[PDB]
C-alpha cells in the first residue's frame, strides 16, 4: 500500500491501521487506548490525524489512526495545525482531573501520560474547577492501586479479561466517574496480572515490590537477562 | 516568517556565484537554522572553493571557524551526503555583511583532507585541534602536532567511541610527566615545535611558564631569541582544556547552561547568551522583549567588569600597581547588582531556554542607578591617572602592532579588529537579543591596532555599555521573564507548582530533558574579548549531538607570533595584557 | 588528638618549650604568604581579596611570591588539569618546611563540574590538603574564611624548633569538622528572607 | 627624546603622584571581613539546606527530580514511605565537594524543599566531611518560601488529608451512588 504523510511517500502494509503503520515508519503520533497486543478501539481519541480524500483536497476530516485502515493512496497529515489542536485538546481534557501527583508517582520518567502530555505542547492550564478524586482498593502484595491518576483509556480491562482472561478487574460506573478495578478488595487472581504494570499508561496500576525501595527509571542500571 | 525558521539561503548571491563557477552538481546546499548558506562541498574541490570566495568582488576575508563532526551516530542525515566523519569552515565577508560554511565530507578510513593554512594562516591551529580531537589529518600541514592533549596521549577525544569521564588516577603517569617535564630542557629540539635554524649558534631558545599569573591563567611561550629580540615564538596551549564541548555531548540542553558561564570566566552571562540563543533557534522560541532587555543588560554588566579587569590588569601589566584596587571596588559593585539579580557572582547560570532563571527582583534599579552614578569618576580618575601617563603611553604605544590585513588573515575580532579600522561588532551588524533598539555607538580605531590603541577602545567601549546600561535602567518593558513556548526551560515555577500539564512539562524537562527536534543552529555574538560562538548540532535528543564553541582568544594567542616578531620580550608582556584573553577560553 | 607525619598519637605537650612553640606557630599563622599561582577563575576570586574592597593584607597575607621558596602557602585555586598537574606537583616540592596547602573550588577539592577526561579528580589525589573551600567559585571571603581556618589550624600544631635538637616529627591538630561545629546554629534557622528582593 | 617630551612625562608623573595622594585622603572601600557581616542578598547561592512545611513535616518527598537535574551528580537519595503513605527521604546526601553551588536542583525542585541559601562560609578540614547527610541539611523552618506545602495539593492520601481533601478537589464520588 502507498500513504502520503505530510507530503511525504511511505510504503506500508495494507493490513495495518494507520496508526501502526505511523510508529512502524518513526513518526510520532500521540496514542493511550491503542496496544500493539490488545488491538484498536479508539476509545482515547488521542491518535488523531488529518485525512484528505485525494492529493488535491485542502479541507480534509479528522480521524482516529488506529482506527483507519492503511490503505493504498492514503493521504493523511499528521502536523495539520487543526489536528495538532485536537490532540492537545484531548491531552487537556485528560489534564483537568489529573493529580498533582508526579513527584510521589512512581510512574514518573517512566510514564506515558507524561510523554504524550510533552509531545502534544500541552503545558498551560485554564481549567480552574475541581478534579474528580477516587478512593484506591488493595490489589494484593504485587499491583498497588491509585485511580486518581486515571485517564480512562480501558488498556487495563482489556489486557485483563479480552487477552490474560481474567476475571476480577472491570470498569464500573460512567460519564467521568468510571472506575476501573475489582469489584471489592483483594488480590489480583490472574498469574499474568503484573503486566498491568507496563500496559497502564499512567501510575494506577504500578508495582509494589518496587515501591517498597522506589527509584526512577533514569537511576537505574540495566542489563539484558533471561 | 520567524527569525528561527529552516532555510536553505539559496537566494544568497554567493549560490549562484558557485553554481555558475564549479557547476550545480558540485556542490549540496543544506537547509538549518544557523542562519548562514551551509555547502557541502566535495574534498578533492575545497582549495578551489576556498580560492574563489576569497577572490570574489566582495570577498570572505576571515576564516571565522574550522572544526570536525563525528557523524557516526548521527540518525538523522535527512538531504545530508554520506559521511562518517565532517569537517567545516565557517568563511565571513565583512563587505557583504555574510558568511558562509563549508563541509567537507569524509569516510572513516580516508580521514584526510587539504590543509587550509595556504588560503588562511589561522587555519594552522584550527586544523591542529581538529587532527588533535577528531584525528583527521590535514595533508600539507607544516607541524600537525596535538595542540590540546599531550604529546605522548592515545586517542582522540571528541570521537564518539571516547569515554568522556575522568580516567583513574596514577602516580606512576604523574611521576613520568614529571621526568618529561624535568628532561625537557635537556632535549629540546626546535624542530618538533615548527622551530628552525636554531642552536647560527647565536640564538637562544627560553621557555615562559606559569609565572605571571595577570588571570589569564597557565600556558607556556617557547622563544628565539637574537640577544633580547624575538625572532620566532610558539605558544603551547592546552594547560587549560577541560573538554567543554564533550561535555555539551554529556549534559541535557538545560544542565550545560553552568558549563557555558565557565567558557570565558570573566564574561558571565555574556558567554550564556549565544549558547541559550542557538537553543532557542533549535526549540523555535522568541523571547518576549523583556526577556531581551533583561539579558542585554546583564551581558552589559559583565562586559564592564571584563572590562574594568582587562584594563586594570593592562596597568599593573605596565607597571603601575594601584588602579587595580579601586577597578576591582568597582567590581564589587557591579557584583552587588549581580548578586542581587542572579544570585551569584561571577558564574550567575542565570539564562534560560526561553527566558532567565527569575524575574527581577524588587529595588534593582536602585543598585543599578548607584552603579551608574559611581562607574564615570571613578573611569575619569584611571583615565587620567595611568591612561594618560606617558611612562605607559611609552610602555604601549606602537607596541605589536597590526593594520587591517594582518586582523583579517588571522581572525582577530574585537577591540583588536576595531583598531585596524574596520567597524564590525555583531551588535551592530547582525542584531541580536534586540539591540538594535539601544542607542549606541562603535568605537574604531585609526587604523593601526598597538596595545595602547585596544586599551583605550575598550575603555570606550565601557562608556558605550554604560550608556546601554542607561537605556536599560530608564526603559525596562513590563511583561513575563520566560516565553509561553512548551520548550521553555523550566517553566514558570508558581505555575509548576500549582498546575498538573505544568508540573508534568517540568518533570520531564528538569530530569531527562527537553527535546530539541534534530536541526542545526548557530549564534555569534560580540562577546567581551571578541566574537563568541555556539554551533549546536541536535540529533532529536535531549542532549546536544555536537557543540563547537568558536572564542576570539584561541585566534589572539594564534595572531601572538606574527604580531610580537622582531620586538623584545617586554613588548611581549604587554602585548599579552592588551590582547584581553583567558586561557579558558582559549582551550575550552 | 593529633596526627604525626615523620599515625595517630596524643599531644605531645616544660612550660617554657609549650611557649616558644606558642610564639613560633602565632608567628607562622600571622604571617602567610602565599604562592601566585593562577590556575582558572577560583584565581580571580582570590586576587579579587587581595584588593581594596576586601583587603587581605589585614591578615598579614598579601605579599603575594612569585618563587615557591619565599612562599608559605600554596592555594590551589582553580582546576588541576592533567597537563598541569605535574607543574603543580614540581611547584609544591619546591616550596620548603613548614608548608601549607589550600584547595579552593570544587575543581580543586574533586574535580567539581569536570569529570572529564583532561582533569584531575582533586588536587588531593597527589599532594595534601590543609583546608578545602567548596564553591565555584568560593567568593573572597570565603578564601579569607579558609585562611582564619588554616591559623586555627596553624595555632595548636607541633613542628620543630630546630632541626638539630629535639623530636622532628610533624603533629598535626585533628580539629572537630566545621560541619559538626555549625551543625547546632545551622539546623535551627527558621525562616530566610524570600527570593523577591534585593 | 625631546625636552618638550621629557617636561610633558615630568608632568604626568607629577599628577599621577598627585592623585594617588588624594586618594590617601579618600574614605576606604574595605567591607571589614569577619568583623563586619557580608551582606548577602535574598537568592545568593550558597549552602544548600532541606527545609519543612508550615506544618513541621519536611518537605521533600525523595522525587529525585534535584539529584538527576544536578549537572555534577553530587546529589545521593532513597526514598522511603511512611506507614499513612507519605514519601520521604530515606536518606539524602550532598557531596559539597563537589557542588558548584548552581541552584538547578532548588529550580527543579517541586515541593520547594531543597534551597540553596545565604551562607558562604563552609570551609573544611577534611574532604570526607564535607559530604552532608540529611542532619546536616534539614533545618527547622520554611526558608525562603514560607507557606507552599506540595501535599496540600497533591492528591495522593496522607495521614490528615484524605482524598477530596486537596486543593481544587472535588469529593469522591463512589460508583454504586444513586446520583445519576
Ligand atoms: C623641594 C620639594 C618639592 C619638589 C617639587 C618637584 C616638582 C617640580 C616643581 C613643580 C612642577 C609642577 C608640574 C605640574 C604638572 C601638572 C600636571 C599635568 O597636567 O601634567 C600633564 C601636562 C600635559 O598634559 P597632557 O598633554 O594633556 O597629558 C595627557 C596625555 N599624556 O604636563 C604639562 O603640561 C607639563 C608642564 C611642565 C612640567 C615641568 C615644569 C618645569 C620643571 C622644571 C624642572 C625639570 C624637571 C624634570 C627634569 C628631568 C631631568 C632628568
Ligand atoms: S500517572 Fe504520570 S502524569 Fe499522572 S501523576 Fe503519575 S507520572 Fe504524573
Ligand atoms: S487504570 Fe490505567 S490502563 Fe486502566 S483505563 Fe485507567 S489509565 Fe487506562
Ligand atoms: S571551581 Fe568553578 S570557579 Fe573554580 S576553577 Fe573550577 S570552574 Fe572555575
Ligand atoms: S547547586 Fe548545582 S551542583 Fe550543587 S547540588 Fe544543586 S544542582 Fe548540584
Ligand atoms: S527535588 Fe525536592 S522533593 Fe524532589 S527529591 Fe529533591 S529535595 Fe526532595
Ligand atoms: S489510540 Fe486511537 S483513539 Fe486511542
Amino acid at each position: 500500500a502507498t500513504i502520503h504523510v505530510d507530503g511525504k511517500e511511505y510504503e506500508v502494509n495494507g493490513a495495518d491501521n494507520l496508526l501502526e503503520a505511523c510508529l512502524s515508519l518513526g513518526l510520532d503520533i500521540p496514542y493511550f487506548c491503542w496496544h500493539p497486543a490488545l488491538g484498536s478501539v479508539g476509545a482515547c481519541r488521542q491518535c488523531a490525524v488529518k485525512q484528505y480524500q485525494n492529493a488535491e483536497d485542502t479541507r480534509g476530516r479528522l480521524v482516529m489512526s488506529c482506527m483507519t485502515p492503511a490503505s493504498d493512496g492514503t493521504f493523511i497529515s499528521i502536523d495539520d495545525e487543526e489536528a495538532k489542536q485536537f490532540r492537545e485538546s484531548v491531552v487537556e481534557w485528560l489534564m483537568t482531573n489529573h493529580p498533582h501527583d508526579c513527584p510521589v508517582c512512581e510512574e514518573g520518567g517512566n510514564c506515558h501520560l507524561q510523554d504524550m502530555t510533552v509531545m502534544t505542547g500541552h503545558s498551560f492550564r485554564r481549567y480552574r474547577f475541581t478534579k474528580r478524586t477516587h478512593r484506591n482498593q488493595d490489589l494484593g502484595p504485587f499491583i498497588s492501586h491509585e485511580m486518581n491518576r486515571c485517564i480512562a483509556c480501558y488498556r487495563c480491562v482489556r489486557y485483563y479479561k479480552d487477552y490474560a482472561d481474567g476475571t476480577d478487574l472491570g470498569v464500573y460506573g460512567a460519564h467521568d466517574n468510571v472506575y476501573f478495578g475489582r469489584p471489592e478488595d483483594g488480590t489480583l487472581e490472574s498469574e499474568f496480572s503484573g503486566n498491568l504494570v507496563e500496559i497502564c499508561p499512567t501510575g494506577v496500576f504500578t508495582d509494589k515490590t518496587h515501591s517498597e525501595r522506589y527509584n526512577r527509571k533514569w537511576d537505574m542500571q540495566f542489563a539484558p537477562s533471561i | 516568517e520567524p527569525a528561527w525558521q529552516t532555510r536553505d539561503h539559496l537566494d544568497d548571491p554567493v549560490i549562484g556565484e558557485l553554481r555558475n563557477r564549479f557547476g550545480p552538481d558540485a556542490f549540496t546546499v543544506q537547509a538549518t537554522r544557523t542562519g548562514v548558506p551551509v555547502v557541502w562541498i566535495k574534498r578533492e574541490q575545497l582549495l578551489e572553493v576556498g580560492d574563489f570566495l576569497k577572490k570574489l568582488p566582495k570577498p570572505y576575508v576571515m576564516l571565522f571557524d574550522l572544526h570536525g563532526m563525528d557523524e557516526r551516530l548521527r540518525t538523522h542525515r535527512e538531504g545530508l551526503p554520506a559521511a562518517d566523519f565532517s569537517v567545516f569552515y565557517h568563511l565571513i565577508s565583512i563587505d557583504r555583511n555574510r558568511d558562509i560554511m563549508l563541509k567537507v565530507a569524509l569516510a572513516e578510513n580516508d580521514l584526510h583532507v587539504p590543509t587550509f593554512t595556504k588560503l588562511f594562516p589561522n587555519a594552522n591551529w584550527y586544523e591542529r585541534e581538529t587532527w588533535d580531537l577528531f584525528g583527521i589529518t590535514f595533508d600539507g600541514h607544516p607541524n600537525l602536532r596535538r595542540i590540546m592533549m599531550p604529546q605522548t596521549w592515545k586517542g582522540h577525544p571528541l570521537r564518539k567511541d571516547y569515554p568522556a569521564r575522568a580516567t583513574e588516577f596514577s602516580p606512576f603517569e604523574l611521576t613520568k610527566a614529571k621526568q618529561d617535564l624535568e628532561m625537557e630542557a635537556l632535549t629540546f629540539k626546535p624542530e618538533e615545535w615548527g622551530m628552525k635554524r636554531g642552536t647560527n649558534e647565536d640564538f637562544m631558545f627560553l621557555n615562559l611558564g606559569p609565572n605571571h599569573p595577570s588571570a589569564h591563567g597557565a600556558f607556556r611561550i617557547v622563544l628565539q631569541l637574537d640577544g633580547e629580540e624575538i625572532v620566532d615564538c610558539v605558544p603551547d596551549i592546552g594547560y587549560h582544556h577541560r573538554g567543554a564541548e564533550k561535555m555539551g555531548e554529556r549534559q541535557s540542553w538545560h544542565s550545560y547552561i553552568p558549563y557555558t558561564d565557565r567558557i570565558e570566566y570573566l564574561g558571565g552571562c555574556v558567554n550564556e547568551m549565544p549558547y541559550v540563543l542557538a537553543v532557542e533557534k533549535l526549540a523555535g522560541i522568541t523571547v518576549p522583549d523583556r526577556v531581551n532587555v533583561i539579558r542585554v543588560m546583564l551581558s552589559e554588566l559583565f562586559r564592564i567588569n571584563s572590562h574594568l579587569l582587562y584594563i586594570s590588569t593592562f596597568i599593573q601589566d605596565v607597571g603601575a600597581m594601584t588602579p587595580v584596587f579601586f577597578a576591582f571596588t568597582d567590581r564589587q559593585k557591579i557584583y552587588d547588582l549581580v548578586e542581587a539579580i542572579t544570585g551569584f557572582r561571577m558564574h550567575p547560570a542565570w539564562f534560560r531556554i526561553g527566558g532567565v532563571a527569575h524575574d527581577l527582583p524588587r529595588g534593582w534599579d536602585r543598585l543599578l542607578r548607584e552603579f551608574l552614578d559611581w562607574m564615570p569618576k571613578r573611569l575619569a580618575s584611571y583615565e587620567k591617572a595611568a591612561l594618560q601617563n606617558t611612562i605607559l603611553k611609552g610602555r604601549s604605544q606602537g607596541v605589536a602592532a597590526y593594520g587591517a590585513k594582518e586582523a583579517l588573515e588571522w581572525g582577530t575580532t574585537g577591540a583588536g579588529l576595531r583598531a585596524t579600522g574596520i567597524d564590525f561588532d555583531v551588535r551592530k551588524a547582525r542584531p541580536y537579543s534586540g539591540y538594535e533598539n539601544f542607542d549606541f555607538e562603535i568605537p574604531v580605531g585609526g587604523g593601526v591596532s598597538d596595545c595602547y590603541t585596544r586599551v583605550m577602545l575598550k575603555v570606550e567601549e565601557l562608556r558605550q555599555s554604560l550608556r546601554i546600561l542607561e537605556q536599560c535602567l530608564n526603559n525596562m518593558p513590563e511583561g513575563p521573564f520566560k516565553a509561553d513556548h512548551p520548550l521553555t526551560t523550566p517553566p514558570p515555577k508558581e505555575r509548576t507548582l500549582q498546575h498538573i500539564e505544568t508540573l508534568i512539562t517540568h518533570f520531564l524537562q528538569v530530569s531527562w530533558g527537553p527535546v530539541m527536534p534534530a536541526n542545526e543552529s548557530f549564534q555569534m555574538i560580540e562577546a567581551t574579548k571578541g566574537i563568541n560562538s555556539y554551533y549546536l548540532t541536535s540529533d532529536g535528543s535531549t542532549m546536544s549531538y555536537r557543540t563547537r564553541v568558536r572564542t576570539p582568544s584561541f585566534a589572539h594567542l594564534q595572531q601572538i607570533p606574527a604580531a610580537i616578531r622582531g620586538s623584545l620580550v617586554s613588548d611581549l608582556i604587554v602585548y599579552l595584557g592588551s590582547i584581553d584573553f583567558v586561557m579558558s577560553d582559549v582551550d575550552r | 588528638d593529633y596526627t604525626l607525619t615523620r599515625e595517630i598519637v596524643t599531644d605531645p605537650l616544660n612550660v617554657f618549650m609549650g611557649k616558644l612553640n606558642d610564639m613560633v606557630n602565632w608567628g607562622r599563622k600571622n604571617s602567610i604568604w602565599p604562592y601566585n599561582f593562577g590556575l582558572s577563575c577560583c584565581y580571580v576570586e582570590m586576587v579579587t581579596s587581595f584588593t581594596a574592597v576586601h583587603d587581605v593584607a589585614r591578615f598579614g597575607a598579601e605579599v603575594l611570591r612569585a618563587s615557591p621558596r619565599q612562599a608559605d602557602l600554596m592555594v590551589v585555586a582553580g582546576t588541576c588539569f592533567t597537563k598541569m598537574a605535574p607543574v603543580i606537583q614540581r611547584l609544591y616540592d619546591q616550596m620548603l618546611e613548614p608548608k601549607w596547602v589550600i584547595s579552593m573550588g570544587a575543581c580543586a577539592n574533586s574535580g567539581g563540574m569536570y569529570d572529564i577526561y583532561s582533569v584531575v579528580q582533586g588536587v588531593d589525589k597527589f599532594i595534601p590538603v590543609d583546608v578545602y573551600i567548596p564553591g565555584c567559585p568560593p567568593r573572597p571571603e570565603a578564601y579569607m574564611q579558609a585562611l582564619m581556618l588554616l591559623q586555627e589550624s596553624i595555632g595548636k600544631e607541633r613542628r620543630p624548633l630546630s632541626w638539630v635538637v629535639g623530636d622532628q616529627g610533624v603533629y598535626r591538630a585533628n580539629m572537630q569538622s566545621e560541619r559538626e561545629r555549625k551543625r547546632g546554629e545551622r539546623i535551627a534557622v527558621t525562616n530566610l528572607r524570600t527570593p523577591d528582593e534585593i | 627624546m625631546t625636552l618638550k617630551e621629557l617636561l610633558v612625562g615630568f608632568g604626568t608623573q607629577v599628577r599621577s603622584i598627585w592623585m594617588i595622594g588624594l586618594h590617601a585622603f579618600a574614605k576606604r572601600e574595605t567591607r571589614m571581613y569577619p568583623e563586619e557581616p557580608v551582606y548577602l542578598p535574598p537568592r545568593y547561592r550558597g549552602r544548600i539546606v532541606l527545609t519543612r512545611d508550615p506544618d513541621g513535616e519536611e518537605r521533600c518527598v525523595a522525587c529525585n527530580l534535584c539529584a538527576v537535574a544536578c549537572p555534577v551528580g553530587c546529589i545521593s537519595l532513597q526514598k522511603a514511605e511512611t506507614k499513612d503513605g507519605r514519601w520521604y527521604p530515606e536518606f539524602f546526601r550532598i557531596n559539597f565537594s563537589r557542588c558548584i553551588f548552581c541552584g538547578l536542583c532548588e529550580e527543579a525542585c517541586p515541593t520547594t524543599a531543597i534551597q540553596l541559601t545565604p551562607d558562604f562560609e563552609m570551609g573544611e578540614y577534611k574532604r570526607q566531611d564535607l559530604v552532608y547527610e540529611k542532619e546536616d541539611l534539614l533545618i527547622s523552618g520554611p526558608g525562603k518560601y514560607p507557606e507552599y506545602n506540595f501535599y496540600r495539593m497533591a492528591g495522593m492520601a496522607i495521614d490528615g488529608k484524605d482524598k477530596g481533601e486537596a486543593e481544587n478537589e472535588a469529593k469522591p464520588i463512589d460508583v454504586k451512588s444513586l446520583l445519576p
